[PDB]
């Protein structure tokens, strides 16, 4: 609501190609990803 | 018949009063007739036994 | 502006004027549904010319009253839109054997609307009920049609065969009497049926109530025109049989096209305002 | 370029003047208008339409693809994605098209071509989408006359 | 064609049928709200069998009119879901001192939907109202009850005490006369209040308006069945007191279960069509 509260991460990984790299992140961070779309339908004019 | 009996409007019965429409409904596949359930799930199991 | 007649007695005029004031209240709204009104014209009793004029006054007055009362069913049409949305919302909580196949019939039902063009309404209710009646079959697990080109005809589901015979009699009267609808005494709601199915059965009756009116109004409004167009093919030839100023003046009155009822209204009031001059053209008494 | 068409209204006439004047650290600058003599240059028209295609062709085409993939409820967000397409701000009441509008009566082959017409606009648009780095400065000389920069790309 | 009666005078017969034709117009609809109508049945003054039978023609005719009308919720209940979703957007906008507490309520409110079963709908609304009223206190940080098992009662927040009486008073009419709704022209909006608060007031008002139509309906539909079943426990024993063709004939009629209202309509339609054969059994005049 009032503000984003970002976290920080450092991720060693055997993956090198950018396409396969982001795909695994789409799973582990799907919880925040659900918050991302949820804020969009919640707050028009606001553009996270 | 090929059509399901699922709607409940097809089923109705009566006792002790003259039923020309029911007695004339004989042999015809529909409407078919089923009595109000004296049956219970425990007694229903025994008929299969 | 009131209808005029030639040789008719005043008692016959009372029979006709009362028919217009009571035309909505009278069962079965059709001039051919009341043959005795045609007997008031005095056909065969009088000359062939006089019968053609009095009949024209009847059909134009039978037509103008339909233009007056105006089947404004838009109020009842709004109720069909509300009961339509009531059906689809119930189905989201009920699992089906193929949720994607069911949702395709839901989304089309939720797009329902009524454009200003009246001609679409015959197709609006039809395309909606086909998305609705098939949806009721899925919850009951009754087989739906699979062959191409074999859309299911609309019909009430989960009702006694005696009950369908009763409600059809009520829709049968609306086809003959589109004005004063009389509500049924046998409600379609049933405790035995799934509550969504009762929303569908009322949705069909709201659909049949509207489609019968738009269809019957499409016929009688068109049927009156052909009955009037024959008079131009008849009354004009009778004026050709004898030439006099009264017989000649009527020939130009019929020059207006019967087509388009707005132009046809000019054919009536102009015929009435000038009635005094050609009254002698038709023999009487 | 999105405002290259409309111009007579004072609101667009001023809003372009604000975008024309950038303001940043130290010196400020002004960005020349691509538009000249009312009619737009062909390059911006090819680019502005490339965004206009994706902005509109994506609308109807994505409707069928959301409803089917959302059935799994895996990440669950796809159900919220289905209502994202209604496109509105105010909580509209009882107009009764709560579901997003969907394509109808599309030709079975032309539906494939519409997807081919989609991504091809993205390829023409791609040059504006990205900015490859070419240098990365480290130390800077005084008076900013020059600076060392490791090469990139 | 119409409900039958035994010893009633013709003036009493028309008076009862008119009570059903005007039943929605009469304030505070209940058979016990009009005790004199039970005196019109012929209590005490007539033979005891005549009273028990005529009362059976009342409750079966009273319950049948309830099916014939049935308080539709297709309108306001859809408005309730829209105003409910509107609260869900405003609820996220307001900062809280405990983000995890307000999320627990709004996450439940987002999932609101109506099952096809109608009896569960009262449970649907109350879980959304308790979720909302608890949130309304957090907007002003008023102390909600923390005791386990107490369950905070539904109540409007931050309103004039006279307005709190006027708003609850209309619900008392919804709990008595659910048919002819007459919504208040008064606004629930308060410019001094947060827009999040006023949205709850429009939400709780419709939320009480939905449950009150259902609970008062379920209170009648449940009571109507038990009142008929008590007549069967007594009237059948009276037929046992004297064996006869018509007396044993009636025993078969009541043999069918009173359960389910669809059966009750079948119980009435047969009893009217065959009423003539056994009318002699009941003394009158």
């Amino acid at each position: 609501g009032p503000e984003t509260r970002p976290g920080i991460y450092v991720l060693t990984s055997s993956i090198a190609h950018w396409q396969t790299l982001v795909d695994v992140a789409r799973g582990k961070f799907a919880r925040e990803r659900c918050s991302f779309v949820n804020r969009r339908i919640t707050r028009p004019r606001q553009i996270p | 018949d090929r059509q399901p009996l699922n709607p409940a409007n097809i089923e109705a019965r009566h006792h002790g009063v003259s039923d020309v429409p029911r007695l004339g409904a004989m042999d015809a596949d529909e409407p078919l007739f089923v009595d109000d359930y004296r049956a219970t799930d425990d007694e229903w199991t025994l008929q299969k036994v | 502006m009131s209808l005029q007649f030639i040789g008719l007695q005043r008692r016959d005029v009372v029979a006709l004027v009362n028919f217009l004031r009571h035309l909505t209240q009278k069962p079965d709204v059709d001039l051919e549904a009341h043959p005795k009104i045609l007997k008031k014209c005095g056909e065969k009793r009088l000359h062939r010319r006089t019968v053609l004029f009095n009949e024209l006054m009847l059909w134009l007055g039978y037509y103008r009253e339909l233009r007056f009362h105006n089947p404004d069913l838009s109020s009842v049409l709004e109720e069909f839109e509300v009961r339509c949305v009531a059906v689809a919302r119930r189905g989201y909580t009920y699992p089906f054997g193929d949720r994607g196949k069911a949702r395709d019939h839901l989304a089309v039902l939720d797009r329902t609307e009524f454009d200003t063009d009246v001609r679409h309404d015959a197709e609006i209710v039809e395309r909606a009920l086909v998305s609705a009646v098939i949806l009721a079959k899925m919850s009951v697990r009754e087989t739906l049609v699979t062959a191409i080109g074999q859309t299911e005809p609309i019909a009430f589901v989960h009702l006694k065969d005696t009950e369908v015979q009763r409600i059809e009699e009520n829709l049968e009267g609306v086809r003959r009497n589109m004005f004063c609808v009389k509500p049924l005494d046998l409600n379609l709601d049933r405790h035995a049926n799934t509550a969504l199915v009762n929303a569908v059965n009322k949705l069909v009756y709201t659909g049949r109530l509207i489609m019968n009116v738009r269809r019957s109004w499409e016929e009688l409004e068109r049927k009156c025109l052909a009955r009037i167009q024959e008079r131009c093919k008849l009354l004009v030839k009778e004026l050709r049989m004898c030439l006099s100023f009264d017989s000649n003046y009527c020939r130009n009155i019929l020059k207006h096209a019967v087509e388009n009822g707005d132009s046809a209204d000019t054919l009536l009031e102009l015929l009435i305002e000038d009635f005094d001059i050609y009254v002698d053209s038709f023999p009487q008494s | 370029g999105l405002f290259s068409l409309d111009r007579s209204y004072e609101e667009v006439k001023a809003a372009v003047q604000q975008l024309q004047t950038i303001t940043f650290r130290d010196a400020t600058f002004t960005i020349p208008d691509p538009v000249i003599d009312q009619h737009l240059l062909i390059d911006m028209k090819t680019a502005c339409l490339s965004m206009s295609m994706v902005a509109n062709l994506a609308s109807e085409l994505t409707m069928t693809y959301v409803r089917k993939l959302a059935l799994e409820d895996s990440s669950m967000l796809l159900v919220k994605c289905q209502e994202l397409l209604m496109r509105l701000d105010r909580e509209r009441s009882v107009g009764e098209p709560r579901t997003p509008a969907r394509p109808q009566h599309v030709s079975p082959d032309d539906e494939i071509a519409r997807l081919s017409a989609l991504f091809v606009m993205l390829r023409q648009l791609d040059d504006l989408i990205r900015e490859q780095v070419v240098f990365t400065v480290c130390d800077v000389s005084p008076d900013n006359k020059s600076a060392t920069c490791i090469f990139k790309g």
